[PDB]
């Protein structure tokens, strides 16, 4: 939401067999950023590797 | 014509450049998926970049 609260927010899919060929897909873009995550959680320290 | 194996079939589908990721897949798995195809040649679709 710091970077792209519009997208990040709004869902870029609302049908289920009608998903538009977005370029920056609310999904997509969240990929970047789950890839781009490193804290500290409850049981230890939490990061992204391989992106995936 | 090319290959002198009696046992071996070629056999070519046109499956086009659906405009739409979800219909691309859809068609894709519908079809060639369903087809027990093997190998697939991938061309430009018609954006010159994407």
């Amino acid at each position: 939401t710091m970077i792209q609260p519009e997208l990040a927010l709004i869902p870029s899919t609302m049908n289920c067999m009608e998903v538009e060929t977005t370029n920056l897909t609310s999904g997509q873009y969240l990929s970047r950023f789950l890839a781009n995550t490193t804290f500290r959680g409850l049981s230890g320290s939490i990061r992204v590797k391989g992106s995936t | 014509k090319r290959h002198g194996s009696w046992k071996i079939q070629l056999n070519a589908t046109s499956v086009t450049h659906k405009p739409n990721a979800i219909q691309m897949a859809l068609s894709v798995c519908e079809d060639l998926i369903s087809s027990q195809v093997y190998a697939i040649l991938v061309s430009h679709p018609p954006t010159p970049n994407d």
